[PDB]
């Protein structure tokens, strides 16, 4: 049964560790991860306007 | 998408912890195997979350941790892949490995020196894993030869 | 601390009989065709009287091979002769000196001329002269 | 500084002052601690180097290269035990004594401040060397070694002091290096050459060419019990860096004839290598490869343009280490089998378990695998190699080739089985067996963490 | 060398002080007392100091007029440049 | 080798080589007495040149028909997984180097041991003496009187009686 | 370079020879070995295993291809006798396959 | 964070949901579940120290140096003028390095940035760094004396070379 | 390749099209053919040889594919239909080995 | 020893475990159950034909 | 290729009287297990073979060289031989490449390193 | 790891030396001498050794042929190469 805080001595200790290196860190490097664009289609300002 | 990265990097730390407890962590004993079999149960379905983050809205991703030296012009670091080569296969070549173990699990299991074969397999996959997952050129090159030793 | 006569002296021909097997029986009775001679083209300091030369080669062969041991494995009290290039050759093969590898690595080159061609498939060969046209011949529109 | 020299002369009667057999603890206990002061001033700058007196800077240059000479030397007691524990204590106070006074002069020397106490303390070795090489040899060829260190290490060193006493005169004064703001080039004649050619070929005579190596192995086969000075003749030779404090200038200009020393060393480097394979003395056998990757660095030096210093400041002390250590594994398993016959040992690994990784992590370090200083250490050699002529590649592609045959045949001579008739070879490897083995794969790799404390200016 | 001893450099006492005094001389006081002291030791051949300072100059120029990484030759017509 | 067994050595391996080629193992069979009407056909004649043609002519038409890639009966001389396992090898004469509270294991061994020697320990005055005694001079196989004449410890002791087992 | 068309297709005929040879030798004759054979294969430690990829083997190929952004324009006009070529060749291997066994 | 206008970046672009569909979506199981995990193990430490570290405040300034010394002062042979005559020189090749390392990363984030138009977007940062480097090894670039860098004693015989010939020599100018 | 004159802007990968890449064209059928807006061609994210006819068809067929997500199928009728704009393209792309062949043939 | 839970086998053909095999058919089926969709419904090519371009004109 | 290697020749009757190649042999692994086997050794054996393998190969030549037959002299044609070679492949290029440097550009700008 | 006896290599040779018809199976197992059956001079020794490779499958060398005399004799050695009976 548990054996239940070893999947959480095992994966929760990094889980914790890891982000807190993140939340605190993406906007103190000048350019850290590079994510890409939202890639748009024209469902917001946009019409079709075909089908053709 | 914050949490989107950081999943991935859990993946890779996680298949270190079974090296690093393996001098004085209070080792699990024989059956140390399954303490490894599990570590690796658990990373697949860590990978599966991320590849549906990506196949609705895009956007992969890299990372700019850690200055190693920075030499006249260019400056390398280190950094780790999110591409598309990366999002889909690293789920199967974790996948298909958590598979083998247990076979071996069967087939080696009359050898004295077991406990250290699921090491000399398990940086195989970890360096491996590496090679494909880096865009800085020099950094594919340090798991490149890392694998061609583990054949030896 | 071996004392006096460890190994060759100026050979190749001081009394052949004297050195084999004075001590290091290369041959027995000084004429096994294992005599200190194999000085072959000498004036090259290489390989002097030396208990020693050009006893064949190819191989020890490391099989059954069990008076005791006999060749890479449990080392026969002296015989040895030459070395070092022995964990790395064998023996005889079933074919002989033929070389239809040269032949097959050039059996693609006659598809050499293959390569000068095109594979293109629509449409077919159709023997032609000037009906060839990769993109355009005559006017545009 | 005298914060160095002082303490260890101090050591100097800190040795025979002792009692019975506590003396060698008593200073292996001490000469670990002066590597406290050893780093405690120094890794100061970095930029607008280090001088804090008048004739010294002790290192600051960006060679540091003087944290390392501190080592080895607590690390000879560790590794000259063993044969040496059967002769008298004033004798053992003696070996202990020209031993540091060895250590003493590599403090002077890297330091110098100058050209022309270099000089008479790059030839004021010999004098301790050439007596532990001669006596407490093991063959009867030792004697022979004794002559070939000198007589060409003195050779033609001596037209140095021709030619430094010539420049001392005619420009200025030598008294200082870190004044060069005056200096004129060298031009052409038929005799700046020799000016030229007086003032480089003594430092080749140490770090070989292909020609003139010829007492390198010569006094290495045979050579002290533990290799206990031929871990500190593997330190003398690459000390023949100060090519890199003169020919960065002091003649500048004449790059015309570097090219019988690039092609004659650049093709050696593909060569004694590969002379080296079928060696059947093992203490032959690492000595060549202390030639060959040793030999890369005037490649590295005569071309001009850093990123050779970035990578030929690792390679001094990228072997330094790598290379050192194999003398130490060589050693011992001779301790244990009175032949340095490499066949005869055969069947090692079922015997001594422990003593397996560390034949791999040495001969691993010769494969550089990409993340050591090793390669970062070759890579920057190669990158601007290439620019010089495309060609490059090929020759020392090979050596990446020839030299990975190289070492495995080396390891994998030592997996076979073999019981064979040894009933010698019981010792399980006590611990100065692996302690003294470790101390070098330990701080080696390390340093790969934070490698910016291994390169020179540019 | 083993009558049933456990030794490790010569003989009954000080070999057992011979180990402690390696050992604990030669790392743990050493190889991490000591490495510390360079892993976080201060700016190391300046360029601490020269991120910045090479960031702040960059916009300084870009803001009002100036071009970015002149070569100018500092300052020319502060030399007479001999022609023949 | 004398004149007589030299067709063993090819009598050996003739049908050998055989099965590697064909399939069926009634086909191996069925080829048996067939191929081996060969071989008696003259069975009785001379040792010499007559029948040296029996040897002769046997070189070829068997090279010619050769290295159909073997069957190699996996542990044996060649093939895979013959010499595999080494990890073990048994070195005997593992048990010098102890440092007990490793000894405290196996006490009933370690009394038998002990026991071993006490043969090792003096069999020698007559054992090797007699080696003295029973070769004259230049003797060839040099094995001793098979019993050694009234007890042999071992004599071959232990090296060829004691040595290592598989696993 | 109109020589892998012959080439390549080519190949794939053996693709059928590869299989059967090793199953036919294997699966097909009768038995020969050695008596003394033990054989069990109810193995907890093994049958886990197979069960896994098999399934995971069908349905693989077609989830993995039908999510992806398309990155690419295949022809899709695929006139006669450039269609089945594979699968014709193929056809043939099973049949040169058991015919030659 | 950084200086804006040192690290200039455009803006966000967030993207418009569209659900369109009747069928669940598992990240809301999981950005309401992983955020349940996540903030209170881990924001609540970041501002436990955060506040635990207003009780000290230390300080380490901005080093900006004291520049007399010029350039091609002075006369030939001298030693203590021509010392502090490099301190400029050195100091401004250490920055000259690191402006191209700002410029060349200002670039990548015109790739992973967009990365499907790669071309007709960015407008500057290509058109403009090859316009950077070709202002970088000529004269600020001492090559192939590179090696001993050659400090202010060849710094200029460049840049004589970039006067004696060019402006002159130039045939006719 | 139709109109064969400057780019004012000299972006190449030729984010200067012509006006609109084509594959060849026209050359009479169709004259002006017509494909979708570049202005939002680009604008998303669309690779090259995407920028082929039936841009303007397969925009919507992704918008569909990010409406549902947990599903395997959107329409496989468009797709179908993708075909149907696409080879009916491609067919019409067929005609150019009908012409040169009789036309190039004797007159 | 370890355990006699099978006795090996002279050739008188070992026994199955009887949940063996069944066991296994029922993924005899998922490669012939999972052949259905094969030709329903798609053909040996869907594909659309091509009009020969006779119009040259 | 390489070789024949004659797994079988001509014998049969002749040189039967050739015996006691064994006797030569049989000696020693008498003598050999002689020395091999007794209680109290615990240490390598002499091996002569061994002792005159290197010494016989090593040293031992320079002492029994003559610099006579000109097929030691052929080392010329070995030794220096293709180091000529490496200087008339390099000199060329250095200068081939040089000449291009100067007139005419043939790199880019974007090359600061070297 | 599987159990080996003394027992069935008194049988399995026994066996199959009783299976050929050429043999009739009222003589001797054990000790026959099988000089008695080694009619011809070949055919037998090395014919005998044919099949009984067909079970244990280990090499059968040559040199031990000669052994082959006492019945006893060929399943004497068989214990020592396989690691048989105590
Ligand atoms: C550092 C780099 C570590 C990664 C490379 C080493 C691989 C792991 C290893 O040592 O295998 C030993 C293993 C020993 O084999 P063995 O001869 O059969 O074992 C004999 C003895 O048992 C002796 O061999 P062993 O296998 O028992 O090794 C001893 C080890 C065994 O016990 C362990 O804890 C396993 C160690 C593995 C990880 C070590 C730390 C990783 C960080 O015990 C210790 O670790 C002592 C504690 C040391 C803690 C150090 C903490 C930092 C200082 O394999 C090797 O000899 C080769 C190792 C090199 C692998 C390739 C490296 C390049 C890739
Ligand atoms: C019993 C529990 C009681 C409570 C214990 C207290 C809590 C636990 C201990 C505290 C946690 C320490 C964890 C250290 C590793 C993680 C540190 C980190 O990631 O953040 C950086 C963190 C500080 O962050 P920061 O203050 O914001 O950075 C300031 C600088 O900008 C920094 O920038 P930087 O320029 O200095 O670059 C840093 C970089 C470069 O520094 C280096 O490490 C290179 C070292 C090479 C030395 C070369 C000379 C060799 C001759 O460091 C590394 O490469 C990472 C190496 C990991 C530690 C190095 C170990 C050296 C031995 O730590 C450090 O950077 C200093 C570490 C110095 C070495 C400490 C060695 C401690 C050894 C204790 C072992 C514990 C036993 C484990 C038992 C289980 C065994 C199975
Ligand atoms: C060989 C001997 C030939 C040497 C030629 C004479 C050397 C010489 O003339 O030096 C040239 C020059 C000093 O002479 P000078 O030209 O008059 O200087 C102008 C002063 N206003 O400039 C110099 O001062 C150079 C003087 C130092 C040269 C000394 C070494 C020359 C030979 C070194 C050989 C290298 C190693 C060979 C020996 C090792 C084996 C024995």
């Amino acid at each position: 049964y548990r054996h239940s805080i070893f999947a959480f001595t095992h994966v929760l200790i990094p889980v914790w560790i890891i982000h807190y290196y993140l939340k605190y860190h993406v906007t103190t490097k000048p350019y850290t991860i590079v994510e890409k664009k939202p890639r748009i289609f024209p469902g917001d300002t946009i019409l079709e306007t075909g089908e053709v | 998408m914050n949490m989107f990265s950081s999943l991935s990097l859990v993946t890779l730390l996680l298949l270190t912890m079974p090296i690093m407890m393996m001098s004085f962590n209070t080792y699990k004993p024989s059956n140390y195997p399954l303490y490894v079999k599990t570590a690796i149960s658990y990373a697949f379905i860590t990978s599966m979350i991320p590849t549906m983050m990506f196949i609705h809205s895009g956007q992969e991703l890299i990372i700019s941790n850690w200055h190693w030296l920075t030499i006249q012009t260019l400056k390398l670091s280190l950094s780790f892949k999110m591409d598309y080569f990366s999002m889909m296969f690293i789920p199967v070549a974790l996948f298909v490995t958590w598979s083998i173990m247990e076979f071996s699990m069967w087939y080696m299991y009359s050898d004295p020196n077991i406990n250290k074969f699921f090491k000399y397999l398990l940086l195989f996959l970890i360096t491996m894993l590496i090679l494909v997952t880096a865009n800085n050129l020099f950094q594919l090159f340090i798991g490149w030869e890392g694998v061609g030793i583990m054949s030896f | 601390a071996s004392h006096i006569t460890k190994d060759m002296l100026p050979g190749p021909y001081p009394k052949t009989p004297e050195e084999r097997a004075a001590a290091a029986k290369k041959y027995n009775m000084r004429v096994e065709d294992y005599e200190p001679y194999p000085d072959d083209g000498t004036g090259y300091g290489d390989y002097p009287k030396l208990p020693d030369r050009s006893q064949q080669e190819r191989d020890p062969w490391y099989d059954w091979d069990h008076p005791d041991l006999r060749l890479n494995w449990g080392e026969p009290m002296h015989w040895d002769l030459d070395m070092y290039i022995r964990n790395r050759v064998d023996t005889s093969p079933t074919p002989v000196n033929w070389n239809l590898m040269c032949k097959h690595l050039f059996g693609f080159v006659a598809f050499m001329l293959f390569m000068f061609w095109v594979g293109e498939t629509y449409p077919a060969y159709q023997p032609v002269g000037p009906k060839q046209y990769p993109y355009n011949n005559l006017y545009l529109e | 500084m005298l914060k160095y020299i002082i303490p260890t002369i101090m050591l100097m009667p800190l040795t025979w002052l002792s009692k019975n057999n506590m003396i060698w603890v008593n200073s292996t206990a001490h000469s670990l601690l002066i590597s406290f002061t050893s780093l405690l001033l120094m890794n100061q700058f970095g930029d607008n180097s280090l001088n804090f007196s008048l004739l010294f800077f002790s290192d600051s240059l960006s060679t540091p290269l003087l944290i390392l000479t501190m080592w080895l030397l607590p690390l000879m007691l560790m590794a000259s035990q063993h044969h040496l524990s059967k002769e008298n204590l004033t004798r053992k106070k003696l070996f202990i004594t020209m031993l540091i006074s060895l250590q003493l002069f590599l403090i002077m020397t890297f330091t110098a401040m100058e050209l022309i106490l270099f000089y008479i303390l790059f030839e004021a070795t010999l004098v301790p060397t050439l007596i532990i090489i001669t006596r407490w040899g093991n063959q009867t060829e030792r004697l022979n070694a004794g002559l070939y260190f000198l007589f060409y290490t003195l050779a033609g060193s001596l037209p140095l002091l021709v030619a430094l006493i010539y420049i001392q005169n005619t420009v200025g004064s030598l008294n200082f290096l870190m004044l060069q703001y005056w200096v004129q080039p060298v031009h052409n004649s038929w005799s700046n050459v020799f000016m030229w050619l007086a003032c480089m070929m003594a430092f080749m005579v140490k770090m070989p060419l292909y020609g003139l190596h010829l007492w390198l192995p010569k006094a290495h086969v045979e050579a002290p019990i533990a290799g206990s000075m031929v871990l500190a003749a593997v330190l003398l030779k690459l000390g023949g860096y100060g090519m890199l404090r003169i020919t960065l200038i002091l003649n500048p200009m004449t790059d015309f004839m570097a090219y019988p020393f690039i092609m004659l060393s650049l093709w050696g480097m593909i060569m004694t290598s590969s002379i080296c394979l079928r060696q059947t003395d093992l203490k032959s056998l690492i000595a060549y490869s202390s030639v060959s990757h040793m030999a890369l660095v005037i490649v590295a030096i005569l071309i001009q343009t850093p990123w050779s210093y970035m990578g030929a400041t690792a390679l001094m002390i990228a072997h330094g280490l790598t290379s050192s250590m194999l003398f130490c594994l060589a050693n011992s398993n001779y301790e244990r089998i009175h032949s340095r016959t490499m066949i005869l040992a055969r069947g090692l690994q079922t015997l001594l378990p422990l003593m397996a990784t560390w034949w791999l992590l040495a001969s691993l370090t010769n494969l550089a695998l990409p993340p050591t200083i090793n390669l970062i250490g070759e890579l920057f050699v190669v990158m601007s190699t290439f620019s010089w002529s495309n060609i490059t590649i090929i020759l020392m592609g090979v050596n990446m080739v020839i030299t990975a045959l190289y070492s495995l045949y080396m390891l994998i001579m030592t997996q076979r089985g073999k019981y064979t008739y040894h009933i010698n070879n019981i010792s399980p490897s006590f611990t100065r067996e692996n302690a003294l083995m470790s101390l070098h794969i330990l701080p080696l790799l390390l340093l790969t963490l934070n490698p910016k404390i291994i390169l020179g200016p540019l | 060398k083993n009558p049933d001893s456990h030794g490790y450099d010569k003989d009954p006492a000080v070999d057992i002080w011979n180990m402690r005094v390696v050992f604990f001389f030669g790392f743990s006081i050493v190889l991490v007392l000591g490495s510390t002291f360079v892993a976080y030791l201060p700016d190391y051949r300046m360029q601490e100091w020269a991120r910045r300072e090479a960031e702040r100059l960059v916009k300084y120029r870009e803001a009002h007029g100036l071009p970015i990484m002149e070569s100018n030759c500092f300052d020319p017509s502060k030399i007479q440049l001999p022609e023949d | 080798l004398t004149h007589q067994q030299k067709v063993l050595r090819l009598y050996k391996r003739a049908l050998r080589h055989l099965e590697s080629w064909c399939i069926h193992r009634d086909k191996y069979r069925y080829f048996a007495c067939l191929l081996r009407a060969r071989f008696d056909e003259h069975k009785n004649e001379k040792d010499m040149v007559k029948a040296t043609q029996l040897l002769r002519e046997a070189e070829e038409e068997f090279w010619h028909g050769q290295h159909p890639q073997p069957y190699i009966f996996p542990e044996s001389p060649g093939g895979t997984s013959y010499e595999r396992y080494e990890c073990y090898k048994v070195p005997e004469w593992c048990l010098d180097d102890w440092h007990p509270s490793e000894k405290a294991m196996y006490p009933d061994y370690f009394a038998k041991r002990e026991q071993w020697k006490k043969l090792r320990r003096e069999s020698w005055e007559r054992e090797v003496k007699q080696l003295q005694e029973e070769t004259p001079v230049g003797g060839p196989r040099t094995e001793a009187l098979p019993p050694a004449r009234k007890q042999g410890d071992l004599p071959p002791l232990w090296w060829h009686i004691v040595t290592r087992p598989r696993e | 370079n109109a020589w892998a068309l012959l080439m390549t297709l080519i190949a794939t005929s053996f693709t059928a020879i590869y299989s059967t040879r090793i199953i036919f030798f294997a699966l097909l004759g009768q038995p020969r070995f050695p008596t003394l054979v033990n054989i069990n294969e109810n193995n907890p430690l093994l049958i886990n295993s197979i069960k896994r990829l098999l399934i995971g083997s069908l349905f693989a190929g077609y989830i993995i291809s039908n999510n992806i952004p398309p990155t690419t324009i295949p022809q899709m006009t695929m006139p006669y006798y450039l269609k089945t070529t594979a699968l014709i060749v193929t056809i043939l291997g099973f049949i040169l396959a058991l015919e030659i066994s | 964070s950084w200086d804006k206008d040192v690290y200039p970046e455009p803006p966000r672009r967030t993207p418009a949901p569209s659900p369109q569909t009747s069928l669940p979506n598992p990240i809301t199981y999981l950005t309401k579940a992983f955020d349940l995990l996540v903030d209170r193990p881990v924001t609540l430490v970041r501002e436990f120290i955060e506040r635990q570290h207003a009780k000290n405040k230390y300080y380490y300034y901005h080093r900006e140096f004291r520049r007399v010394p010029d350039i091609t002062e002075c006369q030939e042979k001298d030693v203590l003028c021509m010392f502090e005559a490099e301190m400029q020189w050195r100091r401004d090749y250490k920055v000259d390095q690191e402006i191209v390392n700002i410029i060349q990363e200002r670039l990548k984030a015109c790739q992973q940035r967009e990365g499907e138009s790669h071309r007709q977007n960015c407008a500057k940062e290509l058109e403009q760094f090859t316009q950077v480097v070709k202002a970088y090894q000529d004269r600020y670039h001492d090559l192939g004396a590179h090696y001993s860098a050659r400090k202010c004693l060849a710094k200029q015989k460049q840049r004589m070379l970039a006067e004696r010939k060019a402006a002159k020599e130039a045939a006719a100018a | 390749a139709r109109r064969y004159l400057g780019d004012a802007s000299v972006e190449p990968d030729p984010l200067r099209m012509p006006t609109f890449p084509p594959d060849y064209g026209f050359p009479e059928r169709k004259e002006r053919e017509m494909v979708a807006t570049q202005q939002e061609m680009n604008d998303a994210q669309l690779v090259l040889q995407q920028r082929d006819y039936c841009a303007h068809y397969l925009i919507r067929f992704l918008k569909c594919k990010r409406d549902s997500f947990p599903n395997f199928l959107a329409c496989k009728h468009e797709r179908h239909d993708w075909d149907y704009c696409e080879h009916l393209d491609y067919v019409k792309r067929m005609k150019e080995f009908e012409r040169e062949r009789r036309l190039l043939q004797r007159k | 020893g370890g355990g006699a839970h099978i006795e090996p086998r002279y050739r008188q053909f070992p026994q199955l475990t009887r949940s063996q095999v069944i066991q296994a058919e029922f993924f005899s089926a998922t490669m012939w159950f999972w052949i259905l969709w094969r030709f329903w419904h798609d053909s040996d090519a869907v594909l659309g034909h091509f009009p020969y371009p006779d119009p040259s004109q | 290729t390489t070789l024949d290697p004659a797994e079988y020749d001509i014998s049969s009757e002749t040189r039967k009287a050739q015996a006691e190649r064994l006797a030569i042999r049989s000696r020693l692994k008498r003598e050999y297990q002689l020395q091999y086997y007794d209680p109290s050794r615990r240490g390598v054996i002499e091996d002569p073979a061994l002792v005159r393998w290197t010494y016989a190969r090593s040293a031992n030549i320079y002492p029994n060289f003559r610099p006579n037959t000109k097929t030691s002299l052929l080392g010329a044609l070995f030794g220096i031989g293709p180091l000529v070679f490496w200087y008339y492949v390099f000199k060329t290029d250095r200068d081939r490449k040089e000449k291009l440097i100067q007139e005419g550009k043939l790199d880019r700008t974007f090359n600061i390193s070297y | 790891a599987p159990p080996l006896t003394l027992e069935g290599i008194k049988d399995r040779v026994l066996y199959v030396l009783k299976l050929y018809d050429k043999i009739d199976p009222e003589k001797l197992s054990v000790n026959s001498h099988f000089m008695k059956d080694l009619g011809l001079d070949s055919l037998d020794q090395v014919e005998i050794i044919m099949a009984m490779e067909d079970e244990f499958g280990f090499e059968i060398p040559d040199i031990d042929a000669e052994k082959l005399m006492c019945p006893q004799e060929i399943v004497d050695y068989i214990a020592d190469k396989k690691d048989v009976y105590e």
